[PDB]
């Protein structure tokens, strides 16, 4: 949660057959979880042999497409899956569900080190952008070269650099490359705003959010609800249903040096702005903070408003 | 048809269905698992009643249908005529 | 021998449940070895496979249908901050779904009537009062029968996780790595799946969605949910996989989370006469949803002055931010934006929308968009803005039409602002 | 030492979808504005032409069953009427780094797994699996029904490095065979680039281009969603295709299995082709389990007793547990 | 040996939509820039001419049904006011290897199959079948209603090697009979071709093209689609006709009914022409199943006596089996 003294515009990512799940209870866009999985995952394996510190994310996600088809008659959709092979015996396999998504996705990396003066910027640039072209992103493999990869070049910039003239203008130069872009953010003083306002009944805050996706028809004495925004339900973060273990304790762990314990996901509310909207753009990125001796592990933006 | 003689042990069903196929269960008012067995044979245990069922056999599957009560006719419906079509 | 005449009641049922239609050896043995626990061993008939169940409140078999691990049960959590929904929102009036094998379902049912008038099975972890209430037998066969009661909302025999039942790692902050291991929320989904049956089915909703058909529908609110998704479990054997009951066959029910733009329109920009009607205002959907949302805030008032007044800078604020999508969305497809015949709006739209300096738009194209800037572009389009609602005596005569004409004023320097960083 | 309880590789070699486009042969060097082949619909009256189950073989069931017809909507892809070449392009990336799992859970049995596997490289080199690899590029194992009686394929493969084309190659994807695994220069040279990136040595990415010339408006075979809920049987769609963005594609996951076929050391016969990596060897077209565990050449009981127990396999059955951990897998107990 | 459970052959004989433009006749030998028939619309009210029930014949209930709208949109396409041919365009590829199924559980299955059809090809060649599908294509099947009524329809089949033509023919599709399997010289030729394409030895690509004289603005039959049926008000569409990009057009497998329209051999006659070739042989028109199952002729029944049991059955239910494995289908129980 240290504020961030540059940015790093990985500039334009297809993602092939990303994770269209998010949890036990949404469907459409991947959990930020994945993308802030991803930058930490870029600090593991290049962030640290050149002296940096990547924090943030900026969701961007300029085209969306889902693998899913509604079933003819049906109002509700599924999903489109795939053969898996078959049994030991060559029967058939029991078929688990995945949805899969082709993303679009643009990346906003806060940087923290302090080797952003023993590196120019196109290297920075060009090793985090090269290293990120052999990862994956939400499960799903980060395409490379196709019919329009013109902007290939990564891009970074230091946002303290500058008049406040100079930055402010340099931050809007950064945004005629999120173009058709739409920026996620959490809006959780808002679930609790709402949860104030119709709390005469049930404060239940899942209620809250299962009435906020939604149009509201109300009758004569129709006026449907007018939305403020286009909030969505997220998932945002782990909280635990189990007292924490021993790194030995568990079997089958991914691995026996940390410890592990059995969560459950904890769900949200954000909603999708233009990057015009957005006042700055280190207000916009996604950080993970956790509570580790009680099970509070989630992420969110903070400082946005 | 030894399991139909060690009845409430699971330990020996759970041995003699672990070398054949696997385990089906039903869920309504009532509560019933199945035991299906490799040579066309099923076993439904239901806490202290049974009813051991071998396939291949008319009268077996009629009766095993009569064995289950009426909420069982809400499901199951449409596999005591998949048997009764497989013969 | 204080409150047991459910117990007693229960044995009853049981002894006439099997011996209601019996033989007369095979059923008199089995009517004999069930009544002989019906007056008080039925618990310990019960407490024989008292542990072919679980009251999961959290399972796993739900991730991978071929996972071996913990059916972790215990209550959801402690809130923490104010904006997260989860299992520790439901409290009292949970599903706790059991699971197992589903052919013992005769001792969750004896055990489920401790809360349906008692105080020792549904709250069975204090009063032992009210668990010696029926039990009436020695004290080592009593405490083995609560020993086996209070086993089946309880772990499985050791902490255990499978290599298919989805571990990850969380970063700490500045140190190492807490290992999690989430699960599926059985008993959120149950009561998720209940309120989107009374959402969208029974007889009330049903009532309100042909009484809008009606026409003149009485005062009610009911739902409608678009972009619902659908996921099964279990395959054809949905109910290997536990209590998933009539309202959900393996039939998770999926909010739309999707993007801003997840149903995309392949963007012909034509200087065409299509591209003559729509060229200086680019109508479409979200061209008309913000028309129709100008038409319902063109009766507004100004009593209203922090609600109407900041619902204004959302929707005068998110037509110039459209425009500006639009005008990027069309800006990449076309190569070069020529001067098409029946360019009304591409008079200087030809500028104002995807200027290309290519070849094609050669230095002549670059200097007359270089020099020439889109103010007629930006003047056009604060003229659109100022004619998409109408003019009468409430836009000049009040000060919510004041506020308009500021508004209008302010999100045409906006724009110009930003256009004026776009050529130069 | 047992076995880790969890094991899972990361797989190499990831493709794709792969866009058809079509145009015209002899114009094809050229080939980067063709319009795409687009999936329509059509109608279908069909008919009952099934196996009947001997009780229901009298003939008035039969002419009272064809009274109602079958009638349904499908998907087709066709080439436009003037255009005879199909166009399939996609990328190809080889990523390197093979023999390290992404997940285990024995610390002792990842080194010893890394023993093994640095063993084989130096022992032999990539350099069997990717000609191999080279070869199910070099001919057009991707195009799956597309290649059937065509006259004309010729394969283009490019490596890139930045925006630019590094090298080029232009095959002839009838010429080389289908089954046996003929050597070539160009093949060597093309099994050089993809042995260097699968030991982790470069940065290798492909860009796979293939053209067949099939004929004016025939039809193309992009491949077909795996779809289990439909509607109530009227307004249903009984074949649904594959399309990323208004073109009809191939799936990933169905160019890495045409990629992955190799295995010509099954016990049963090389002549019956080679099939797909994969463990408990298995075919779905056959239906049927090449490579049982009751026998002993699994992938299991290779890894097995090459990693634990130092029971070395023959070389062959060494390429074929090297090509396992380039497919990937999630095993375990 | 039992039959596979999964038995899958692929067509051979596979078509293109066939595509309708319309112009002049002697105008018939530069119709390559002839404009296309557009699918239209117009209005239509009709009367109650239908059947009655006994208990809607009162009169009173009929005068008021008589007086009630009954109005619907179809489609409809005409020829040009000044133009009387119409040009109907597909293509074909014939491909062979025509006893290989694509999808085969056992393989000992497989093998006596594969024995089976190679003795039929070693003592037969494809020469009947390839003489009566070549007439299919030397008149006008594909033509359904087109060809009837019309006074002059002409074929022009071009085999293409590559973008150029081989061989041209040009037949006369009324002088060519609808009943009568005769002998020529150039549809000896065109069968020796196509035989030669069954076979595996060659590559078989046709451009056929038929005009059929109609006269002016007279109404083509493009094949029709379906639509799903509601009680909309004063006239929902009650007829659609299939298109491509703005044209009129046949379905592919229309037209590859009428190429496989060469059995002569069911038990009931040979004076009633040919029927399709169908498992069970069946016309939909006529609601009728000839080769009934019972009077064993069925596909199936001799192709278990032929594969599993060795009984041979007479030469001409031969060539009705082989030419259901030319045409594909989904076999197995």
């Amino acid at each position: 949660v240290t504020d961030p003294e540059a940015l790093l515009l990985l500039p334009r990512l297809s993602i092939q057959n990303a994770n269209a799940i998010s949890s036990p209870l949404t469907w459409g866009f991947p959990s930020p979880g994945a993308f802030t999985g991803f930058v930490h995952a870029l600090q593991r394996r290049v962030g640290i042999s050149l002296d940096i510190e990547l924090d943030g994310v900026g969701i961007v996600c300029h085209r969306f497409e889902a693998q899913i088809s509604q079933p003819a008659g049906k109002r509700t959709k599924v999903f489109n899956l795939t053969r898996n092979p078959l049994n030991r015996d060559g029967s058939t396999a029991a078929i688990v569900e995945e949805g899969r998504a082709h993303l679009e996705v643009s990346l906003l990396l806060g940087v923290h080190g302090d080797g952003l003066d023993d590196h120019p910027a196109q290297e920075i640039a060009r090793q985090v952008q090269e290293q990120a072209g052999a990862m994956r992103l939400a499960g799903g493999s980060i395409l490379p070269w196709c019919n329009e990869r013109f902007p290939a070049p990564n891009a970074e910039l230091l946002m303290l650099g500058g008049s406040d003239e100079q930055r402010r203008k340099n931050q809007r130069r950064l945004t005629r490359r999120l173009l058709p872009g739409f920026a996620l953010v959490s809006r959780e003083a808002l679930l609790q705003q709402h949860l104030e306002t119709l709390r005469t009944t049930l404060p239940e805050a899942t209620t809250l959010d299962a009435l906020l996706d939604l149009c509201r028809i109300n009758f004569e004495p129709w006026q449907v609800r007018d939305k403020p925004g286009w909030l969505v339900p997220i998932p945002a973060g782990y909280n635990a249903l189990s007292p924490l273990y021993l790194p030995g304790e568990v079997r089958n762990a991914r691995d026996r040096e940390t410890p592990l314990r059995f969560v459950e996901n904890l769900f949200g509310l954000g909603e999708w702005l233009s990057p015009h909207r957005v006042a700055a753009l280190s207000d916009l990125l996604w950080y993970h903070h956790a509570e580790p001796d009680k099970g509070l592990y989630r992420w969110s933006t903070p400082r946005f408003v | 048809m030894i399991a139909q003689q060690h009845k409430d042990t699971v330990a020996a069903c759970e041995a003699a269905e672990a070398i054949a196929i696997a385990k089906d269960q039903v869920w309504d008012g009532e509560g019933y698992t199945k035991y299906t067995f490799d040579d066309n044979s099923v076993l439904i245990q239901s806490g202290t009643t049974q009813y051991a069922m071998d396939a291949d056999d008319a009268d077996s599957i009629k009766g095993y249908a009569d064995w289950l009560d009426d909420e069982a006719r809400s499901a199951e419906a449409s596999e005591i005529e998949r048997l009764l079509e497989s013969v | 021998q204080e409150l047991r005449q459910f117990i007693e009641s229960f044995i009853q049922e049981r002894l006439q449940g099997k011996l209601d239609k019996l033989q007369p050896d095979e059923d008199d043995k089995r009517q004999t070895l069930l009544a002989t626990h019906r007056r008080e061993a039925w618990l310990a008939d019960a407490a024989r496979r008292v542990g072919q169940l679980q009251l999961v409140t959290h399972t796993l078999k739900p991730i991978h249908p071929d996972a071996r691990g913990s059916n972790l049960h215990s209550l959801p959590q402690a809130p923490g901050q104010p904006g997260l929904a989860g299992s520790h929102e439901l409290g009292d009036r949970l599903v706790s779904d059991v699971v197992g094998n589903a052919a013992a379902l005769d001792v969750f049912k004896f055990l489920s009537l401790q809360y349906q008038g008692k105080n020792l099975l549904n709250w069975l972890t204090e009063d032992s009062a009210e668990a010696l209430q029926a039990l009436s037998d020695n004290a080592e066969q009593a405490r083995e029968w609560r020993q086996a009661f209070i086993g089946i909302t309880t772990v499985k025999g050791a902490p255990a996780s499978h290599s298919l039942a989805k571990q990850l790692y969380f970063p700490l902050p500045g140190s190492g790595y807490h290992l999690l291991a989430p699960l599926f929320p059985t008993s959120l989904v149950h009561h998720v799946h209940a309120l989107l049956r009374e959402a969208r089915f029974g007889d009330a909703a049903k009532a309100a969605r042909e009484a809008r058909s009606r026409q003149e529908s009485w005062p009610h609110g009911f739902s409608e949910y678009p972009n619902l998704a659908i996921q099964k479990f279990g395959g054809t054997k949905p109910q290997n996989i536990s209590q998933l009951n009539n309202e959900r066959r393996g039939e998770n029910w999926l909010l739309p989370s999707l993007p801003p733009n997840w149903q995309r329109q392949n963007v012909n920009a034509p200087m065409r006469h299509s591209s003559v009607f729509e060229h200086d205002f680019g109508r479409t959907p979200e061209v008309s949803r913000l028309t129709r949302t100008l038409q319902r805030f063109l009766a507004k008032t100004v009593h209203n002055n922090l609600a109407i007044r900041q619902r204004r800078a959302q929707l005068v604020a998110q037509i110039c931010d459209e425009a500006l999508q639009y005008a990027a969305r069309l800006r990449e497809l076309e190569p070069g934006w020529s001067a098409t015949p029946g360019c009304q709006l591409h008079d200087a739209e030809q500028l104002w929308l995807d200027p290309l300096r290519a070849q094609t738009d050669e230095t002549f194209l670059q200097r007359r968009l270089r020099g020439d800037w889109p103010a007629e572009v930006g003047n056009r389009f604060a003229n659109w803005l100022n004619r998409a609602v109408s003019s009468d005596s409430q836009i000049l005569g009040s000060p919510e039409a004041a506020q308009w004409s500021q508004e209008l004023s302010k999100e045409l320097t906006m724009f110009k602002e930003i256009l004026e960083d776009e050529r130069d | 030492l047992s076995t880790a309880s969890v094991l899972a590789f990361e797989r190499k070699l990831d493709p794709s979808d792969a866009l058809m486009s079509a145009g015209a042969w002899a114009q094809r060097d050229a080939s980067q504005e063709w319009p795409a082949v687009t999936v329509r619909e059509k109608s279908v009256r069909g008919t009952i032409s099934n196996r009947l189950k001997t009780k229901d073989r009298d003939p008035a069931k039969l002419d009272a069953s064809i009274q109602s017809p079958n009638l349904q909507t499908v998907d087709v892809a066709n080439l436009p009427s003037d255009a005879d070449t199909l166009k399939v392009r996609f990328t190809l990336r080889v990523l390197g780094g093979a023999g390290t799992p992404s997940a285990c859970n024995d610390a002792a049995y990842r080194d010893k797994l890394l023993q093994t596997v640095a063993t084989y490289v130096n022992d032999q080199g990539f350099a069997e699996l990717a000609r191999r690899y080279a070869h199910n590029l070099a001919n057009a194992r991707f195009l799956w029904r597309n290649r059937v009686g065509a006259e004309a394929v010729e394969v283009r493969i490019n490596h890139i490095r930045q925006g630019e084309v590094a090298r080029a190659w232009r095959f002839d994807a009838l010429a080389i065979g289908l089954r046996d695994f003929k050597a070539d220069a160009e093949l060597d040279a093309l099994a050089e680039l993809i042995a260097s990136g699968l030991s982790g040595s470069g940065h290798v990415l492909l860009e796979v281009v293939a053209f067949a010339r099939i004929g004016d408006g025939q039809e193309v075979f992009p491949s077909q969603e795996l779809i289990l809920d439909k509607g109530d049987k009227k307004g249903q769609k009984s074949k649904t295709l594959y399309s990323v963005r208004d073109a009809a594609a191939i799936h990933s996951q169905k160019i890495g299995n045409a990629l992955r076929t190799i295995d010509t050391w099954y016990p049963d016969e090389d002549g019956l082709g080679p099939i797909a990596v994969e463990p408990y060897g298995s075919v779905t077209s056959q239906g049927k389990a090449y490579r049982q565990p009751k026998q002993k050449l699994d992938f299991y009981t290779l890894l097995d007793n090459w990693v634990l127990r130092d029971e070395a396999p023959a070389v062959e059955q060494q390429h074929y547990v090297i090509a396992n951990l380039i497919r990937g897998g999630v095993f375990g107990e």
